[PDB]
């Protein structure tokens, strides 16, 4: 727009609780898919947003999975006769770190929502918390 | 030595979608969302621009008529969540028995005629109505002013 | 080898913390809890559900070739074959008519 | 000779698509797959579902835009919502077109309880890639 | 309308052992044990023989959800290697390709 | 001069030192105020401008899923706890306190408790289930010098 | 005297080379030739040819685009998505900081598909790790502790491994494995007569 613009947008309200927050000390982001260029452009999506955020990530790419089973080609006998048929798996692990639990659920949100078609995630949650009051103390 | 914990912030289940929707702007060069994006589809004119939205719209209430006069055919769910406003509907009262409970379910389907014989049914055998009631029956004559619903069928 | 009076008592107390079989069970009778922890074959959504509601499809999509919303180029190819066998006399007979009396 | 999925030659008068024009050995190589969906990905479940769900939907627009489909449907699935991304030829009204749009929609989604959309791009004929 | 008399014959099968699977389950369990009298087992193998032969789960079989066909089937998609091929070799299964190696 | 807000006024009301006294749903919603809600409703009510808006108001009505991802979201067993599930020997009373029947329901027990498909419901079902046979049975178990309830 | 609609020039025409494109694609869309103004061409080209055209191509709409996506619209929405997040606490900076502190470690999983159900049977899975360095175990409950649990003790790590998937959700899941732990540690503290045979 060249001369209309908003004036004052509005903006959710983000309401401070009194409770304490979750402690992520790690969060595994498994993705999946069947081609690798898809992965790329998520994998630049997701560490860029990540980086905008203040969140601390990294990447590495698990060994590819490659399913194989054959069928057989005529519609009747002909047995020596097959068609084999394949599906591939590629991963893309973005390892974050040390985030808070508000940090985790919009980053997760944020790029759960864009995760193409095709895509599926894995997410790992790792919680880090104190003793139970019980344990801290030994009673019998 | 103890740690301080942030305390957690906590927004509605649209408050993420609202954000990202305050980025964006209006596209100049494109017409209004409802429109369906393609050149052969974009409304010309200020007719074609009414006329599309009616034949949108008669498309979506030829679909649900189709929903709710077959709804044998609509009524698998395999959505977990569940999804209550992607069901079938069903407004004629399926209570037979003549009770003062029969007669609120015909006014709580906003039902005039069928609601106002069963209460007449009521007090020609006698039994007793709850004023409440009565005037769950009188909100919804008073209201529509003793005719049925408006709606649209074949 | 066996296993002395404080191996096995402390294998009892593992097993009761962590709500395992207690006593000693022959193999034949773990099967109860094997019954017991695992969904039935029946009750899976695979075996139930295994197949399409094939009557929704076929009487779905007959119901809105009737309303003019879905065209079936199979069923008008059959319709038309049936309306030219009719009329070169090979129709349908009606039942209890049939050329066995 | 392999027959499957092949448009074989006429004598250099049979108009075939990019699409047509691929053998299978092709799928992942040239030519791209038309539902993309996270069922067939390792360790993932419900292939047999979105397989039966796709069958259908082709079905489905095929009778509702009879003889205005230039090519096959593209469905992509993201989380529960459907897409299905058709070129249609220019032949109805374009008001036929959003009435058809509404329809479909609606019904598609009461009947996989999930939401779908209907993205259309016409064209004003079927594109041709090689005359074989 | 299924696609023939034999998948509608195992629909019910498989509508029947899903009504019967907790009954099976529980009456079964009894007899699957050493701890129990064996009067009490060789009366549960009669009571279970009494159920309905439609409630034994070993008379489903697999079958093409399209075309009905007993062998062949894969059971990811649950569709005859026949289907299967089609779907495939059109670029309609999202991920399948042919393997080259 | 014609100052919106500087002037005499009516003053037949007087300033509401008390305000909003009664409540807001002094009666369930009648008619006449649901239909009235729904039409403020459409005051307001104009076409989606992107696809922001439209996932909105899928959310808003349920269709779309909501995020981050939670597999048990509206997957609740009936408010249930872990130890519920797991200890389930409470509901063996009834049976003998010791002999065959206890070690056969023991294994019963276990293996309910070990099921994670089930709800407290249909575990307690089962239970009762062999309340039940047992009882019928009272005879057979007799002769074999096992005595139930 | 039939009237063919004419279909208008595509709107790329009238989009300037300043204008603010995350405007256009806001959302994910399928690729519209009619409002991406590039020349893309998607497609093996025949001989004595070029790549397939954007107009038309079932290739380039077969493509899980990321035009909504872009560098500029990712840094417009993280700016927005800032209120959101919360701030790490700056004493844990580094691992071993974390384990004096919050010694226990609870493991839950997510999972994201396509499909009608959110449904994954294996988000119900917890898994706690704890150190016994970090409990408070006399030289007897540190051997009962280990002893007790079996495998789920490492040596190597001194790490012990509770995983609970028995109960139908994921919160049942996770207030069991807490429930065993406490169990554990109470019981090596306690001493039984029996202990004293080994
Ligand atoms: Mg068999």
């Amino acid at each position: 727009l060249h001369v209309d613009v908003p004036k004052d947008v509005t903006r959710p309200t983000i309401t401070t609780s009194d409770e304490p927050d979750t402690l992520y000390k790690r969060l595994s982001i498994l993705v999946k898919a069947h081609d690798r260029a898809v992965l790329d452009s998520y994998e630049y999506f997701a560490v860029l947003a990540a980086k905008e955020l203040g969140i601390s990530i990294k990447v590495h790419e698990p060994p590819r999975k490659i399913e194989r089973f054959t069928l057989l080609k005529s519609v009747h006998i002909f047995k020596k006769h097959r068609v084999q048929y394949e599906m591939r798996t590629l991963y893309r692990c973005l390892e974050l770190k040390h985030l808070t639990g508000s940090t985790a659920s919009v980053y997760l949100e944020y790029i759960q929502r864009n995760l193409p078609e095709g895509v599926a995630m894995e997410v790992t949650k790792t919680q880090i918390q104190q003793l139970p009051e019980h344990i801290k103390e030994p009673m019998w | 030595e103890e740690i301080v914990i942030p305390k957690k912030k906590t927004w509605d289940k649209v408050a993420v979608l609202q954000a990202l929707a305050s980025t964006v702007n209006r596209d100049p060069t494109a017409a209004p969302y409802v429109f369906h994006d393609d050149p052969y589809l974009i409304p010309t004119s200020a007719l074609e621009s009414r006329s599309f939205l009616l034949a949108k719209k008669s498309g979506e209430t030829a679909a649900k008529f189709i929903i709710n006069s077959y709804p044998k055919y609509f009524q698998k769910d395999i959505a977990e969540p569940h999804i209550p406003c992607l069901m079938p509907e069903y407004f004629e009262p399926q209570i037979e028995d003549v009770s003062e409970a029969a007669l609120e379910e015909r006014i709580r389907l906003r039902k005039v005629r069928a609601s106002v014989d069963m209460f007449d049914q009521l007090l020609q055998a006698g039994t007793t109505v709850s004023l409440e009631t009565t005037n769950s029956l009188l909100d919804l004559l008073c209201y529509y002013g003793d005719q049925e619903p408006p709606a649209d069928y074949p | 080898s066996p296993l002395s009076e404080y191996a096995l008592r402390m294998s009892r107390l593992s097993a009761r913390i962590f709500g395992e079989v207690a006593r000693s069970t022959d193999s034949k009778s773990m099967k109860v809890v094997s019954l017991f922890s695992e969904q039935p074959l029946a009750k899976k959504k695979e075996t139930y559900d295994w197949y399409p509601n094939h009557n929704t499809y076929f009487a779905l999509m007959g119901n809105l070739r009737f309303l003019g919303l879905y065209r079936d180029e199979h069923q008008d190819f059959k319709d038309e074959q049936r309306r030219l066998k009719k009329l070169r006399g090979k129709g349908k007979p009606r039942k209890g008519e049939g050329k066995r009396a | 000779k392999n027959r499957a999925a092949r448009v074989r030659v006429a004598k250099g008068n049979k108009p075939v698509s990019y699409e047509e024009a691929h053998a299978p050995h092709y799928i992942a190589h040239r030519k791209g797959w038309l539902s993309l969906h996270t069922g067939n990905l390792d360790g993932e479940d419900h292939a047999a579902e979105r397989t039966l769900e796709d069958v259908f939907l082709r079905k489905f627009m095929m009778g509702t835009f009879p003889g205005c489909l230039a090519d096959q449907i593209v469905l992509k699935r993201r989380a529960n919502q459907v897409d299905i991304c058709a070129l249609v030829l220019r032949q109805l009204p374009a008001h036929k077109f959003y009435f058809l749009v509404g329809y479909s929609e609606t019904l598609l989604s009461h009947f996989y309880k999930c939401p779908v959309r209907l993205h259309l791009q016409t064209v004003p004929s079927k594109v041709v890639y090689k005359y074989i | 309308y299924y696609v023939d008399w034999r998948m509608l014959r195992d629909l019910k099968r498989r509508k029947m052992a899903y009504e019967y699977a907790d009954e099976r389950l529980r009456i079964n369990s009894l007899r699957k044990n050493t701890i129990l009298p064996k009067d009490l087992q060789e009366m549960a193998g009669d009571e279970i023989a009494a159920l309905p032969r439609d409630s034994c789960p070993v008379r489903i079989r697999n079958r093409c959800v399209m075309t009905s066909r007993p062998r062949g089937v894969k059971r990811r998609w649950r569709l005859s290697r026949i289907v299967f091929r089609h779907l495939a070799d059109h670029g309609l299964l999202s991920g399948v390709q042919r393997a080259i190696w | 001069r014609k100052y919106l807000f500087k002037g005499k006024r009516l003053s037949i009301f007087a300033d509401k030192a008390f305000a909003d006294e009664p409540p807001e749903p002094e009666a369930s919603p009648s008619l006449w105020e649901i239909e009235f809600a729904k039409q403020l409703a459409s005051v307001a009510d104009q076409p989606f401008e992107n696809g922001f808006e439209e996932m909105i108001q899928w959310t808003k009505e349920g269709k779309l899923w909501e995020f981050p991802v939670n597999n048990e979201a509206g997957l609740d067993d009936d408010g249930s706890e872990f130890h519920e599930h797991i200890f389930l020997d409470k509901y063996l009373e009834d049976f003998p306190k010791q002999g065959p029947i206890r070690l056969f329901m023991e294994l019963v027990t276990c293996g309910l408790s070990k099921n994670p498909y089930l709800s407290v419901k249909q575990k307690v079902e089962h239970i009762e289930w062999f309340r039940n046979y047992f009882n019928e049975k009272r005879d057979i178990l007799k002769e074999n010098n096992i005595a139930f309830t | 005297r039939p009237m063919r609609r004419k279909a208008l020039p595509p709107r790329t025409e009238k989009m300037d080379t300043d204008q603010d494109w995350p405007s256009v694609y806001p959302t994910a869309a399928p690729f519209k030739p009619s409002a991406v103004p590039l020349p893309v061409r998607m497609g093996y080209p025949v001989k004595k040819g070029v790549p397939m055209a954007k107009e038309g191509n079932l290739e380039l709409l077969k493509i899980p685009n990321f035009l909504h996506l872009t560098p500029v619209a990712i840094k417009r929405h993280c700016a927005a998505l800032k209120d959101f997040c919360t701030e790490w606490p700056a004493a844990l900076d580094s691992d071993e900081k974390c384990e004096e502190h919050f010694p226990v470690e609870i493991d839950t999983a997510d999972y994201v598909s396509s499909g009608p159900s959110i449904r994954n049977p294996k988000a119900r899975a917890v898994t706690l790790r704890v150190k016994l360095s970090s409990l408070n175990l006399d030289n007897h409950a540190k051997k009962k502790l280990i002893k007790l649990v079996g495998e789920r003790y490492c040596k190597a790590t001194d790490v012990l491994t509770i995983t609970t998937d028995r109960c139908p959700l994921k919160r049942q899941n996770y207030d069991y494995a807490v429930y065993l732990l406490t169990v554990l540690y109470h019981e090596s503290w306690k001493t039984e007569d029996w202990e004293n045979s080994k």
